């Protein structure tokens, strides 16, 4: 921080573990929506078969 | 090494935007792999009676 001003690696980090917990958020969203465990298949493919 | 590692994260960043496309292409394939399922599974039904 108090070094630098051309990036901020805090910054960094946190974009990147608000990134990660969106996918997440995404996926329960979706799940509660569509009422299904198995969704478009971009989970285990054995049950969807 | 500050230009290697600049064309590094240009690149890697480009990389990012190139697999989120190939992402959209799996799942636009597969949502039309799910309607041909379905057809099949009626089509089925229908020979069954």
């Amino acid at each position: 921080m108090a070094q630098v001003i051309n990036t901020n690696s805090l910054s960094l980090i946190t974009q990147n573990n608000i990134n990660k917990n969106q996918s997440a958020l995404s996926s329960s969203i979706e799940r509660l929506s569509s009422g299904l465990r198995i969704n478009s298949a971009k989970d285990d493919a054995a049950g969807q078969a | 090494i500050a230009n290697r590692f600049t064309s590094n994260i240009k690149g890697l960043t480009q990389a990012a935007r190139n697999a989120n496309d190939g992402i959209s292409v799996a799942q636009t394939t597969e949502g039309a792999l799910s309607e041909i399922n379905n057809n099949l599974q009626r089509i089925r039904e229908l020979t069954v009676q």
